[PDB]
DNA sequence: CGGGAAAATCTCTAGCA
DNA sequence: ACTGCTAGAGATTTTCCCG
DNA sequence: CGGGAAAATCTCTAGCA
DNA sequence: ACTGCTAGAGATTTTCCCG
């Protein structure tokens, strides 16, 4: 996640920046990978 | 081809031969035969081969009733997470539905509900409930259950789990609550190896936290990017790129031909 | 894991949690949790995700009745080509079916017929007809229409063409024959850009001609290949390879470690 | 990797918990948890209170999440162990309930409720509930006109309590507080899963004695030995399952 | 045709606005 | 407000929100928000 | 009904903080300020 | 564990061998056998 | 070797049961 | 011991034709 | 750098309407 | 102006662990 707007979210997927509509994106922290490192 | 065009049309009004048939028989470029088919109203019988995508915004729920052993089960699913709420209701009425939706909205953040066009969801009592709690209603296209694919898939999942635990409980309402529990907390998979309960908590907390983080970031950070143009507001920068909101349009520009003020 | 195995089983007899849920909760290697699920009889609820393939031998026909405007249409399809035969019959009886099948066998080479288990195809009169013409009958698995996917697909194609030409004819039987004509000769596509009539002619002629060619080839050519083994009969050789029939087993061997006698 | 000593000194000075030591010094949460779990001088998300109030000749069964003040409530037809066990099964299927406190009523002591708590893994136990009953009743009073029936008034009051009443230190509603608390608890449990997993190992760096395993990164293997945390390359150490 | 989204269209069929999934439509 | 009074009024009509909440939610000066509460028969400041 | 119980809760919080601070001080007059600085800045939480 | 695996564990307690029997004869996955020999104080490998 | 358009191949769906 | 398929609509890639 | 096994990712289906 | 999805079974590819 780079930027989160109202109707769009700006992401970077393997050195490739993309704009994704909000209704097409699920944003999580993911706590397992987090607690792991 | 002038000769063959007139003949292929006469044969098409009898046979409705597809374009390859006309192209092989009457020696036609594929584009001309295709034009003959295309302008036939009787030969337009197939949609395009694709599927849409449902809205998976963090605040959207999909609702639907499902029937089991003669009882009505009102099932809701939070689209982003797969979390579910379900109860046996006495009848598929607008009143039972208004009540269910009010309970759901008082327990979870519900911005929009998406249902089919059944009499209970279209009713004025459900409308009044949705107006009071601030819930937008999205009605699916009639006779299109794929519009509510998520809740239809979840009704299958819930029927399977109810079948698995049916003989652990006397009444159906209790099997429904046992299955709800099981699905929400005793089944892991999906995007983050989560159960659906864990996943909805993460989705909703992430929404809250990112909203706050980026609000503060935009409060403290203030710039103006000029690219190529007008005074575009800056969103992000890095790795030889900049993100801007120029007239409510987000575009990714390289660092070159872009100056920040 | 000895502690966690006993607990995950107790939780599984209540919840029937999938293997990821047990592995996350009770700290288990994925193989152990999978074994817990696997030995649960109540959790075996899904087949394997694949499709079979129907027999497309040059002599196999698939048969089925289809219903339209209250009349019964007996439809047959030659699997290899897509060619079709169809008539309106007065009733879905074994007698009408024996007659249809006898006509089909007297017009085209028919080695095997594949149908569902309806009363008309299973009848003793159809059996006697098939015994007289030398036709093997293959019965599909009950309640499995995908077993006759080709004729089910062709019944859709034929219903669509009948719909297209319905207002060119008074009675239904005539629309059925017009649609048969159209499909067989006025629609091109498939493997060789053919219409189905052209394609069945090519399939059947190719069968005849290749049979004759290779019979003569095996009559005149006579050798014995030894590879790796016994006296394998030679089938083909070229491009650094040999084809052999050793004890009714065809294997492709490289030219090395293979000597022809 | 080079903040382990910095984190150690920061904890010796300020006794800061592992969350700060990890968010600041960029260390895996397990290493920070060890730094905080190796000093003696430096030494609830699942608990619900259940009760049944009465309003206009009807039973309102109320469930408060103690840590957050989040409320679930419902007009139930009869103060009986049956409807109570049903309310509790519903609650436990919607939130991660581990413990409920009740006041030794009869609806709470029946065999049906104890069977439900047994099925769902809930432990039973026999002042905030009274205050929350008061607030719920007050919102019900404010919105009882806005509804014909009292069950609709109850659900509207619950909605207002959980999401429309911003309060506390940060100014959050009970909905946001219960979400934040449960997410922290998910972190607590996944961190415990990691630690529980890797505590069944023994390492051998440089060979030196058996040493507790703490991390196993892509370019290093963080360990512990003699209450001291050392970072050694993966090739130079040997990890065996014991 | 009046409006074309992803997955659905809106269509005017003799002053009768309909919404049709793109699977069930053909645009020439 | 930008007709915020109108919006705050209906929010209060349903949920009887406190003035701080309405002042903040609908960007209304405190005096305006406190008046919405004062006008309601079901509340007190 | 937020301050009413939180006041005692964060009194307990400060008692707990002193319970760890006291090992680095012989007199309360300094340990109290130590705990106060910890709870003012070195404990970050809440919303974000 | 399965009745076969429990029987294999009891046979280990009877015969002080873990991998040579259940991994081969009882078709136990190698991970479970490795975990058992790790827990087994009588199995120094 | 380069585009650009025309042709060929690929992806995917409904509808048949 | 038996088994999904077919035809069309649109997307993508390949090939051919003048340079 | 090499296998080999264990884990992660991919392909594909029924069943819900 | 709105829209198929989900979870499991088996196949395939990737990664990790001792060399
Ligand atoms: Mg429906
Ligand atoms: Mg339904
Ligand atoms: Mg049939
Ligand atoms: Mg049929």
């Amino acid at each position: 996640l780079l930027w989160k707007g109202e109707g769009a979210v700006v992401i970077q997927d393997n050195s490739d920046i993309k704009v994704v509509p909000r209704r097409k994106a699920k944003i999580i922290r993911d706590y397992g990978k987090q607690m792991a490192g | 081809f002038l000769d063959g065009i007139d003949k292929a049309q006469e044969e098409h009004e009898k046979y409705h031969s597809n374009w390859r048939a006309m192209a092989s028989d009457f020696n036609l470029p594929p584009v001309v035969a295709k034009e003959i088919v295309a302008s036939c109203d009787k030969c337009q019988l197939k949609g395009e081969a694709m599927h849409g995508q449902v809205d998976c915004s963090p605040g959207i729920w999909q609702l639907d009733c499902t029937h089991l052993e003669g009882k009505v089960i009102l099932v809701a699913v939070h689209v982003a997470s797969g979390y579910i709420e379900a109860e046996v209701i006495p009848a598929e009425t607008g009143q039972e539905t208004a009540y269910f939706l009010l309970k759901l909205a008082g327990r979870w953040p519900v911005k929009t509900v998406h249902t089919d066009n059944g009499s209970n969801f279209t009713s004025t009592t459900v409308k009044a409930a949705c107006w009071w709690a601030g819930i937008k209603q999205e009605f699916g296209i009639p006779y299109n259950p794929q519009s509510q694919g998520v809740i239809e898939s979840m009704n299958k999942e819930l029927k399977k789990i109810i079948g698995q635990v049916r003989d652990q409980a006397e009444h159906l309402k209790t099997a429904v609550q046992m299955a709800v529990f099981i699905h929400n907390f005793k089944r892991k998979g999906g995007i983050g190896g989560y159960s659906a309960g864990e996943r909805i908590v993460d989705i909703i907390a992430t929404d809250i936290q990112t909203k706050e983080l980026q609000k503060q970031i935009t409060k403290i950070q203030n710039f103006r990017v000029y690219y190529r143009k007008g005074p575009a507001k800056l969103l992000w920068k890095g790795e030889g790129a900049v993100v801007i909101q120029d007239n409510s349009d987000i575009k990714v520009v390289p660092r070159r031909k872009a100056k920040i003020i």
